[PDB]
């Protein structure tokens, strides 16, 4: 698609005189070659002397995705033209000539043309277009108030950690607070590699490190940098602090750092523009005075698309739901005729028109129903669909609407949908309902602050309830909720803030069906002590849908989330996303100002954006998100273009390597791939771009030594790609990167994030159980980047490269000398990590080919992309991985090495447990993601089971050890 | 008489997780209700859950000193006692803001009368006949789904290149306009071939969206009315699935363990 929709192309060029030429042109000759050449040609038609000026003429023509964009960009060939047919329009140019080179950038960025959005105009979508460029300014003014430094901070931000303070374990690995570190200064434009030696503490900052490295040369325009890679130490923090430096310590190895001029950086960095776009210049009474009842009326369905024999009849089953609580019983239309839907009931509501929350959200649905066979019908939706109550501009809806309903999602039983997002189906192929609401006369209008605290205060220091409301705010966000407690909590609200943390169990307690309590609780929500960021998440879950409780909890994060922890969470904040209902909520104004204030977590914030664009129901929402992001990042789109050219060469590679060859074996396979990966296009698209996965590591040019089809499941793609950095012998040789095509990735991304937090509890606690989080990322549907571990070998694989002793004898080969007392350890701490976690998670079955060993002993799992699947214990420590746990001897159960691998596996399960409230809040967040596995709050009910979060923490451990004896046969 | 035992009762369900309990009051009428061992899987305990406002309510039963109720006094003196006085009565003493009392209790004698074939000579056999339908009718709806995503790609593409063959004829009509402009200085008075040439072109362009139209048309029959075969399978999946679990719940207190099931599955 992005050539053409040939050895010769002709293309039917229309002068302004009209005279339809059709002329030969080479595929590589660039629009302004065309161009002059066309100008001589079609001299010599008749109708020659109306000729204008050359320079006053461009073309225009027709894309593959039907924009009529405009070429004033004469730099691209006839190749990235992405025509649809074969010809060409000349006109004089119109517009802006800067403005629209920009649309092309931003529209090939995001995949669809920009023009498209112009097109809507509902208000919802043009005044979140025309308002949201507040954030964009102020950000893009920060980042370029200071001096050209702060300029440098948005595009190499810090990788920094959460805490300057090291943990114990660590901190004795480095002897009297020193640590030592080489410096590789170039002092020469010829190379001339020279390594300074220094003793560092875990206290100085890179200006102190800096002053040092001066002295052992024998005010500072100089400037750290990591050896290898494009990352820098230009930020007043101690040097402990930084990711680099921890992980070098912690696998003990060398940290090697470089010195570059600031100047050099500087003149690196290209100035900004951020040009304001065309679309910038571009009787009512209170709700509370209306005393009738909700009553609204299904006039009819124009399409319905189920079968007449086998469905009998169909109904419309609607109800209220305040962010999945039903707000009143669910309503049913009388059935009718599957030929002829059409009801016209007006349907009865309980609740109190001024008893509605903000967050009303009437759902709806398409049940079928037979009734021929079985006591209880079953009842099977057709569709379903969701409005909100209240616009953006706190307006009850009123007058006809017609909905479009979406089909219902797979897996998925219940008659409602309340977790979908409210809207209505773009497509006209879908089933269409009318409904009709009441009208008061006037424009119904949400009360404001002083009607609602007007309510309140209107209407109208313990004993030993403080261990009670202790014992309250410390169990599971699903624990199990009573009405005794939902009771006592709203009785002994006014004592709940001392309490900060006890919030989002008395959210629970409140009845949203009264207006009288919902008055009482914005009060004291208005001043609640702030609480921590990891359970002010919590809140912004589905189950909180109110304004002002999801704008307290955006309030706290922007107060306490800092860079590094928004970067581990950043899957699960652009997935709760979706649950705001109105496109101008306080959330996209605070992810915004952090995207365009870090490169490094804007380089994901695109990325997680742009992989959710495959889906119908949030290509609109994020697609404006995208396009206002894309025009005020900067001089990355230029970074992010290649990155989105290289793979889609790479996805057309694939796509005729899937389907056109699947009969085909691997060995033309092999040979095809090596012709059309020969061809230029394909060299010049997959080289010199920053990586996806990392926009740290650069990809030079591609290797085609070791570039060959995996030989595994999908068909992967495994590619080889060379380093450019001058320092590159140092951390990398070559960044190998497998393309999985046609496979899930997101479920193998939550997976690793889990793994990744997971290690962070472990390490922070003191416990140094060491395990392999490798590089994963969705990019688009079905698509995704797998990042490779360097040196590693299966373990069905070793037993052939070296009976179950071939894994410890293997080991023990290659670790001759007195480091082989190491490499058993490090197969130890590594084994007993990867079983607790794959217990807790229920990772799918763990054969000899998932499991990767490293030539340390380092052990890690190609983690399954099905979780919570399989109560069932995946990973279970056969007799190749006793052996060497127990030091290959023949004893394992009673030896003193494999008891200390018990009490390690048991101080790992007690850690977790006692974090649990972090995990599931990272789970509650993906429902409305779309992972089969991951649908509903009853799939994060087996969390809550393996970990024993019901029990005591004594019951809790004899679960576990019960789990795993019924596989280990033997403690 | 008044009290009678726990075991025997038809609302008591014993020991069932709160997932395994709202699929039982699910889109059921207001007033339902069924006892249950509490999860905490303390002796006493008793959990009530109730149906109420379109919700699942939970109400905990203390117990002290051989008695039981809902708030601190404790009148009633066994658990049987206690329900058997709610229902006659509605909870409204207890909270005014609770009203419907315990009308249709959740029974599992009814759900005991479902299952045929009590002798276990049967039960193995039927479940593993049931469990043959369920997975063969499971693959066919997983194609079905497989093939109907297919298609929605297919017609979304078509879609599209129809409105890139719409604008190239708007762009052609333009340019034929411009013409009907300018040869106004020459039929007053080359000119004749270019002119066939671009009536030519556009009219085989008419014919390629027309073409595209008419395929556009096909496909959407197609897409349709496997979406009919996909939505009348389903209903016929859901009603297996019951029986299948049913039958499995049934073997699985016979003494087998899970990991049975794990391999099994
Ligand atoms: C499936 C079993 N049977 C095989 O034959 C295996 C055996 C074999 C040999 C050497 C390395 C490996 C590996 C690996 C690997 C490494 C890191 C990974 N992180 C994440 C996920 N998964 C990973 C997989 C496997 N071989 C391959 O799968 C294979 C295919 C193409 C290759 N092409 C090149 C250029 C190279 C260097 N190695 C290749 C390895």
């Amino acid at each position: 698609s992005g050539e053409l929709w040939p050895p010769r192309i002709l293309v039917e060029c229309l002068l302004p005189n009209g005279m339809i030429v059709t002329l030969e042109c080479l595929r590589e000759a660039t629009l302004i070659t065309i161009k002059h050449e066309l100008f001589k040609e079609a001299r010599k038609y008749p109708l020659h002397q109306l000729l204008q000026d050359e320079s006053s003429y461009i073309f225009v023509s027709v894309t593959q995705e039907a924009e009529r964009e405009e070429f004033f960009d004469e730099t691209r060939r006839l190749c990235d033209l992405r025509l649809f047919q074969p010809f060409l329009k000349v006109i004089e140019p119109v517009g802006n000539r800067e403005e629209k080179i920009l649309n092309r950038e931003i529209g090939f960025a995001i995949g669809m043309p920009v023009c498209e959005f112009d097109m809507v105009k509902d208000p919802e979508v043009q005044d979140f277009r025309r308002n949201i460029l507040n954030v964009c300014k102020e950000a893009v003014d920060l980042r370029d108030l200071n001096s050209p430094h702060s300029r440098a901070m948005y595009v190499y931000p810090p990788n920094v950690e959460s805490s300057p303070e090291l943990p114990k374990h660590i901190y004795n690995k480095l002897d009297k607070g020193q640590i030592i570190v080489v410096i590789w200064v170039i002092v020469s434009p010829n190379n001339d590699k020279q390594k300074y030696t220094l003793k560092i503490n875990h206290d100085c900052v890179p200006e102190q490190v800096i002053a040092e490295a001066i002295r052992k040369k024998t005010q500072g325009k100089y400037i750290l940098k990591v050896c290898g890679c494009d990352e820098y130490f230009l930020e007043k923090y101690p040097l402990s602090q930084y990711k680099y430096i921890r992980s070098c310590i912690m696998l003990g190895r060398m940290p090697n750092l470089m010195l570059m001029a600031k100047e050099s950086l500087y003149s690196q960095l290209p100035m900004d523009c951020f040009t304001m776009p065309s679309y910038s210049r571009r009787s009512t009474k209170s709700l509370w005075v209306i005393n009738s009842a909700l009553r609204i009326k299904i006039l009819c369905a124009t399409y319905v698309n189920v079968n007449i024999r086998d469905i009998d009849k169909i109904y419309v089953r609607t109800g209220i739901y305040h962010g999945g609580e039903p707000l009143c019983d669910n309503v049913n239309t009388q059935r009718v005729p599957c030929s002829n839907p059409r009801w016209n009931e007006w349907l009865n509501y309980d609740i109190y028109i001024p008893d509605l929350p903000r967050a009303a959200r009437l759902c709806l649905s398409i049940c079928s129903v037979k009734g021929r066979k079985g006591a209880k019908e079953e009842h099977c939706p057709l569709a379903w669909g969701n409005i909100n109550l209240f616009d953006y501009t706190d307006t009850l809806v009123s007058g006809k609407m017609a909905l479009n309903l979406w089909p219902v999602p797979h897996g998925l039983e219940d008659l409602l949908n309340p977790i979908g997002v409210t809207g209505s189906n773009p497509n006209k192929e879908t089933p269409c309902l009318e409904l009709e609401f009441d009208w008061f006369s006037s424009v119904v209008k949400f009360p404001d602050m002083s009607v609602i605290e007007e309510h309140a205060n209107w209407s109208v220091l313990r004993e030993n309830d403080k261990e009670q409301l202790k014992a309250i705010s410390t169990r599971d966000p699903l624990s199990e909720i009573t009405e005794q407690e939902k009771d006592f909590l709203w009785s002994h609200r006014h004592y709940c803030v001392t309490i900060p943390e006890i919030l989002p169990k008395l959210l629970l307690s409140v009845k949203w069906n009264s207006r009288d309590e919902v008055a009482q609780m914005y009060c004291l929500v208005k001043d609640w002590p702030p609480i921590k960021p990891e359970q002010a998440m919590e809140l912004l879950d589905c189950n909180y849908p109110d304004p002002m409780v999801r704008g307290f909890a955006v309030r706290c994060l922007e107060k306490y989330l800092t860079d590094d922890k928004l970067s581990q969470y950043l899957i699960q904040l652009v997935q709760v996303l979706k649950y705001e209902q109105y496109l101008d909520n306080l959330l996209v104004r605070f992810l915004l100002k952090k995207a365009l204030t870090n490169q490094r977590i804007g380089h994901f914030f695109f990325w997680h954006l742009k992989s959710e664009m495959h889906n119908k129901t949030v290509s609109q929402r994020f697609g404006l998100l995208l396009e206002s992001y894309c025009r005020a990042c900067g001089m990355y789109l230029k970074h992010l273009n290649r990155q989105v050219e290289a793979m889609e060469k790479l996805i057309n590679l694939t796509d005729i390597l899937k389907q056109e060859k699947k009969d085909e074996t691997q060995k033309v396979q092999m040979k095809f791939l090596v012709e059309q990966m020969r061809r230029p296009d394909f060299m010049d698209a997959l080289q010199g771009f920053l990586s996806p996965l990392n926009p740290a590591h650069q990809l030079g040019n591609l290797r085609l030594e070791e570039c060959r089809i995996m030989s595994s499941a999908k068909r992967p793609l495994w590619l080889n790609w060379e380093n450019p950095d001058i320092m590159s012998e140092l951390l990398f040789q070559n960044n190998e990167i497998i393309f999985k095509n046609g496979d899930d990735l997101r479920q193998d991304m939550l997976t690793l994030q889990i793994i990744r937090i997971m290690e962070n509890i472990w390490q922070n606690q003191g416990l140094d159980l060491r395990m392999l989080p490798y590089g994963c990322l969705s990019i688009g549907d079905c698509v995704g980047l797998i990042e490779v571990v360097r040196n590693s070998h299966t373990i069905m694989q070793i037993q052939c490269k070296g009976n179950s002793h071939t894994l410890h004898q293997w080991l023990k080969d290659k670790n001759k000398g007195e480091i082989y007392d190491a490499a058993i350890d490090l197969f130890t701490r590594s084994c007993a990590g990867y079983c607790v976690a794959t217990f807790i998670l229920g990772i799918g079955d763990r054969h000899n080919s998932n499991i990767m060993v490293k030539d340390d002993g380092q052990l890690f799992h190609i983690d399954f992309g099905h979780f919570l699947d399989h109560e069932r214990v995946p990973f279970v420590l056969t007799q190749d991985f006793l052996i060497v746990i127990s030091k290959g001897a023949q004893e394992c159960t009673k030896t003193r090495e494999f008891e200390r691998f018990q009490e390690m596996c048991y101080k790992a399960y007690l850690a977790i447990r006692q974090h649990a409230n972090l995990f599931i809040n990272l789970f509650s967040m993906m429902l409305g993601s779309g992972m089969p596995e991951l649908q509903s709050f009853d799939d994060i009910a087996y969390i809550r089971k393996t970990l024993a979060l019901d029990k005591t923490e004594q019951e809790a451990l004899e679960y576990f050890m019960k789990q795993m004896n019924d596989a280990h046969h033997g403690g | 008489n008044n009290n009678m035992s726990l075991q025997d009762a038809e609302w008591y369900w014993g020991d069932i997780s709160r997932e395994e309990v709202n699929e039982k009051l699910r889109d059921t009428a207001d007033g339902t209700f069924l006892v249950r061992d509490a999860s905490t899987k303390m002796h006493g305990d008793y959990t009530l859950t109730l149906r109420k406002g379109g919700n699942n309510k939970l109400i905990k039963i203390f117990h002290r000193d051989g008695k039981y109720g809902f708030s601190d006094p404790l009148t009633f003196s066994s658990v049987v006692e206690l329900i058997n006085h709610y229902r006659n009565e509605s909870l409204a003493q207890y909270n005014p803001k609770l009203d419907v009392k315990l009308l249709y209790p959740v029974s599992k004698y009814q759900q005991d009368q479902v299952v045929k074939e009590d002798n276990i000579e049967a039960v193995g056999k039927k479940l593993h006949e049931y469990n043959t339908q369920f997975q063969e009718k499971s693959r066919e709806y997983d194609r079905l789904y497989e093939e109907y995503t297919r298609t929605s790609q297919e017609i979304q593409m078509k879609r599209t290149a129809i409105e890139a063959f719409n604008e190239t004829i708007k762009i052609f009509e333009e340019q034929c306009q411009t013409q009907e402009r300018y040869s106004k200085e020459y039929i007053e008075k080359r000119i004749m071939h270019n002119y066939d040439k671009l009536k030519s072109r556009i009219s085989e362009i008419i014919d390629s969206r027309r073409r595209l139209e008419e395929d556009l048309k096909k496909q959407a029959a197609e897409y349709r009315e496997i979406d009919k075969r996909m939505n009348s399978i389903k209903p016929d999946l859901i009603q297996l699935r019951k029986t299948r679990d049913q039958y499995l719940m049934w073997l699985t207190q016979k003494g087998v363990r899970q990991k049975k099931l794990n391999e099994w599955l």
